[PDB]
């Protein structure tokens, strides 16, 4: 998160690390065994990390559990990113409680303009690296269609937004990916992609998770 | 564009 600021320790209690020796991307917790990411976080060898702040320390409030199942939305296309999604089963269910919580899923769609919170343990700098110990925040907006296409024009697809800034300073980065835009208590969005971070006229490009809720629905009932 | 992963770049 590049123009962010400290969340505060288990303050974002759905927020989960995937970890194969080291943070590699986000995740938000949905229930106590599910968890939704981006599908070009795939990979194999997922431990997924509950809990969190330092993600460089063990603290206390740490659940590490593994992976039983990853599945990738079918219709991901990793050329052009429509459909970036996947599920995490657990392979047992985390303990529910203050400091590890699930996030609802949308019942609708949001609209330009609703604020939402961005979170992540990815890179602070629009320019070079440098990554934290402790998880990261940002408020941002969900942008116009039109203002998201002209940004990125013939990439937008219907299962994409953008949130965030055209004047540069605050967006979502390297190691973001797969982590929660929230907005008025909902999973609306899931960090996805982006020209650079933080850049004038880029914003971050989100997958729009309002579509996928059936998706998701059927997927978990029958897993 | 690329991913905002450990980056997919295009
Ligand atoms: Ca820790």
């Amino acid at each position: 998160i590049v123009g962010g600021y400290t969340c505060g320790a288990n303050t974002v209690p759905y927020q989960v690390s995937l970890n194969s020796g080291y943070h590699f991307c986000g995740g938000s917790l949905i229930n106590s065994q599910w968890v939704v990411s981006a599908a070009h976080c795939y990979k194999s060898g997922i431990q997924v990390r509950l809990g969190e702040d330092n993600i460089n320390v063990v603290e206390g409030n740490e659940q590490f559990i593994s992976a039983s199942k990853s599945i990738v939305h079918p219709s991901y296309n990793s050329n052009t990113l429509n459909n970036d999604i996947m599920l995490i089963k657990l392979k047992s269910a985390a303990s529910l409680n203050s400091r590890v919580a699930s996030i609802s899923l949308p019942t609708s769609c949001a609209s330009a303009g609703t604020q939402c919170l961005i979170s992540g343990w990815g890179n602070t700098k629009s320019s070079g690296t440098s990554y934290p110990d402790v998880l990261k925040c940002l408020k941002a907006p969900i942008l116009s269609d039109s203002s998201c296409k002209s940004a990125y024009p013939g990439q937008i697809t219907s299962n994409m937004f953008c949130a965030g800034y055209l004047e540069g300073g605050k967006d979502s980065c390297q190691g973001d990916s797969g982590g929660p835009v929230v907005c008025s208590g909902k999973l609306q969005g899931i960090v996805s992609w982006g020209s650079g971070c933080a850049q004038k006229n880029k914003p971050g490009v989100y997958t729009k998770v309002c579509n996928y809720v059936s998706w998701i629905k059927q997927t978990i009932a029958s897993n | 564009r690329c991913t905002k992963s450990x980056p997919i770049c295009f």
